[PDB]
């Protein structure tokens, strides 16, 4: 139940959590030794797992998957590879306490969940709205530089976790306009 | 036309290596010709290939040099004489 | 990205002296413009 929770969450999900893509992330739930009590925990947890794969999904399928080339914007495009770019980078800390949480468990595996759920709560915020930025610009095939605006509208925040974390990726942005900008000018 | 075609991108470097080697037998090709007027073909893998005393033939880059290599050359093959 | 505005710029200022060369060599030898 500890160890089984870092290798639910670090997107290779095994069959305990049956991955839908309807569902995201569920435990199996039909046990008479699984107590109310795990379930709201697991289920709180679920959320953040299922935003993690969902969003290395959308990296991997907007890069590596052509060289650099539908002309359409919301499917193809610089500027959209630069914002999956930060984004990665933008994952990394995630990653970083999952591992944190691997070590302290193999010194001593009787740590509770709770604890994790304690520690993974600040990210429990951040996920769910960096989720709709990205979903609006699959939603609305947005073309080109209008891309642009659609984070710096969601950048001018009021969260900084949320702010700082979208800041960095428009920055990514703006350098491959900046880029063909040093040729036609 | 990989290299216009992507540059905005981490891919930039490796890519940029990969054509830096890739170039390296055929600017040796061209160096040839002008510094030496000895045409130098392997394969056809060079743009150009081979009185009135000539019957060297003709045909991304530049075509205005293009055009000014295969007159280069045959310069050099008049001087020899 | 990669121009050809680095590579053929030694080079041009080379075929333009060859060819003076060799519009040179036309008339100070065979003497074409007596011709």
């Amino acid at each position: 139940m500890i160890h089984e929770l870092l290798l639910a969450l670090s997107g290779y999900p095994g069959s305990i959590f049956t991955w839908n893509k309807r569902s995201g992330l569920q435990v199996s739930q039909d046990f008479p030794f699984l107590h109310p009590s795990e379930t709201s925990v697991l289920n709180r947890l679920c959320r953040l797992g299922t935003d993690y794969i969902r969003f290395t999904e959308f990296i991997e399928q907007y890069t590596g998957h052509v060289q650099q080339q539908q002309g359409q914007g919301g499917l193809h495009g610089i500027y959209l590879r630069a914002f999956c770019t930060g984004l990665d980078s933008v994952l990394q800390p995630y990653r970083q306490a999952l591992l944190d949480l691997e070590q302290e468990f193999l010194g001593d595996p009787h740590l509770s969940i709770s604890h994790v759920n304690y520690f993974l709560d600040q990210f429990q915020l951040l996920f769910p709205s960096v989720m709709v930025v990205v979903e609006q610009i699959k939603s609305q095939k947005i073309h080109g530089c209008q891309i642009l605006e659609t984070v710096y509208k969601h950048s001018c925040g009021g969260l900084p976790p949320v702010r700082s974390a979208l800041e960095k990726i428009l920055a990514v942005c703006h350098g491959v306009m900046y880029k063909q900008l040093s040729a036609w000018m | 036309q990989e290299a216009l075609h992507n540059c905005s991108n981490e891919h930039y470097p490796v890519l940029l290596s990969l054509l830096k080697t890739s170039c390296e037998p055929y600017t040796r090709f061209i160096h040839d010709w002008v510094y030496s007027g000895v045409f130098r073909d392997a394969y056809g893998e060079f743009m150009i290939q081979v009185k009135l005393y000539w019957t060297h033939g003709y045909v991304v880059f530049l075509k205005h040099i293009a055009h000014d290599i295969y007159v280069c050359g045959k310069t050099i093959n008049l001087l020899k004489l | 990205v990669l121009m050809k505005r680095s590579i053929t710029a030694p080079l041009a200022a080379h075929i333009s002296l060859v060819n003076k060369a060799a519009v040179d060599y036309f008339f100070v030898e065979l003497h074409l413009e007596a011709h």
